[PDB]
């Protein structure tokens, strides 16, 4: 891809003390112009691992072919392929990062941001960004696009260092990534209201949360606005 | 005349390929391998031969999968049986590339088919020394 045409905006995920959370609003972008309503972005690999993936839609449907084809040949001569050879969020991670960098360096890239968020085996927080050049890494609180200046603010707000994953309940997290999407589409002029969540615990399975919308919205005051300064009416 | 049994892809003078009767003869002498088409399945089974009790149990598997829908199990050379069925892989993941829907049974038969009967048209090759049992269930049962 040498210019994006349909894309995707933000993806928000961060860790909390059992796992991890990861949004993305369902929306395709064609230009200006909020083209396709219910895009999934977010793509569940297996039951211990979520990929959200910004930018071109085209590129993304892609890296889901990808991940699809990479989970069947795993299951290939593996016994253990629903057991301790199963897909960890590390190995998918690994693999995009290798074909984003191998991407990049044909001068050919594919047009996105990719978070992987997931639980590994010992029930470690996996939590790794990858873009279209190669660039690769892992923070308590992960975002793309307008999230990565305006969700990451939020979020650190509530995990600003490692100490703080295991003080950060499920519901907190949950809560603050709610608030989070709600902010972007007050800010982002090409996200949507309704977008899907994930959640990766270590304790309960993986927990996909669709068709969600952005409530509890703050409009009254914009009554009270009249002009641009001097209009008294 | 003679000799028509020591190359591949020779015709004998009744019209026969003995190289293929031979790999024919390797595949009998193989472990036994069954499989039972049932109502709304299929069914795969073999006999694994435990030459030892130094065997890992429920290790070495014979049964193989291709793409998620499709069973193969053989009976003969079991590496000529491994590389067909990566064959088989690589032609089910590019028919799924190309059509999107994952590939009917009749369509990975006649895949595997072509590919084992080219390995009988050359005598650079060598026949397949294997039989194979295959399928599953795709949108017409």
């Amino acid at each position: 891809t040498q210019q994006p045409i349909v894309t995707g905006t933000s993806v928000i995920s961060m860790k909390y003390d059992n796992g991890v959370i990861i949004a993305a609003d369902n929306l395709g972008s064609y230009g200006s112009l909020l083209r396709f309503n219910g895009v999934e972005r977010l793509i569940p690999v297996g039951d211990n691992t979520v990929v959200g993936i910004s930018g071109d839609i085209s590129d993304m449907q892609h890296i889901e072919r990808l991940l699809k084809d990479l989970v069947t040949e795993n299951a290939y001569d593996n016994p253990l392929a629903d057991a301790e050879e199963a897909l960890e969020p590390s190995y998918i991670f690994e693999y995009l990062a290798t074909v984003m960098y191998q991407r990049r360096s044909k001068m050919n890239p594919l047009w996105n941001a990719i978070i992987v968020a997931g639980v590994q085996s010992n029930g470690d927080q996996f939590l790794r960004y990858v873009n279209l050049l190669g660039v690769t890494y892992s923070s308590p609180t992960l975002a793309t696009g307008f999230g990565a200046h305006m969700a990451n603010p939020l979020l650190r707000k509530v995990v600003d260092r490692e100490s703080d994953i295991p003080k950060t309940t499920v519901q907190v997290a949950e809560e603050a990534i709610v608030n989070a999407m709600r902010v972007l589409y007050y800010r982002d002029a090409r996200s949507s209201r309704n977008f899907s969540l994930a959640i990766i615990d270590k304790n309960t399975g993986l927990t996909f949360k669709k068709n969600l919308q952005v409530e509890n919205m703050k409009w009254d005051f914009a009554k009270d606005i009249k002009g641009y300064g001097t209009q008294k009416i | 005349g003679t000799g028509y049994d020591l190359s591949n892809s020779v015709f004998s003078p009744d019209g026969r390929n003995f190289q293929v009767e031979y790999a024919v003869k390797a595949v009998e002498n193989g472990t036994t391998s069954i499989g039972i088409k049932c109502n709304d399945g299929v069914v795969f089974a073999v006999e694994k031969l435990i030459t030892s009790k130094l065997l890992v149990p429920q290790k070495n598997v014979k049964i193989q999968v291709v793409d998620r829908h499709i069973g193969c199990v053989y009976s003969g050379l079991i590496p000529d049986g491994r590389h067909l069925v990566n064959r088989g892989r690589e032609e089910a993941a590019s028919f799924k590339k190309l059509y999107k829907t994952p590939i009917p049974i009749p369509a990975f038969a006649d895949r595997l088919g072509q590919y084992v009967q080219a390995h009988t048209l050359y005598n650079s090759v060598r026949p397949f020394g294997v039989s194979t049992i295959f399928g599953g269930v795709d949108k017409n049962g």
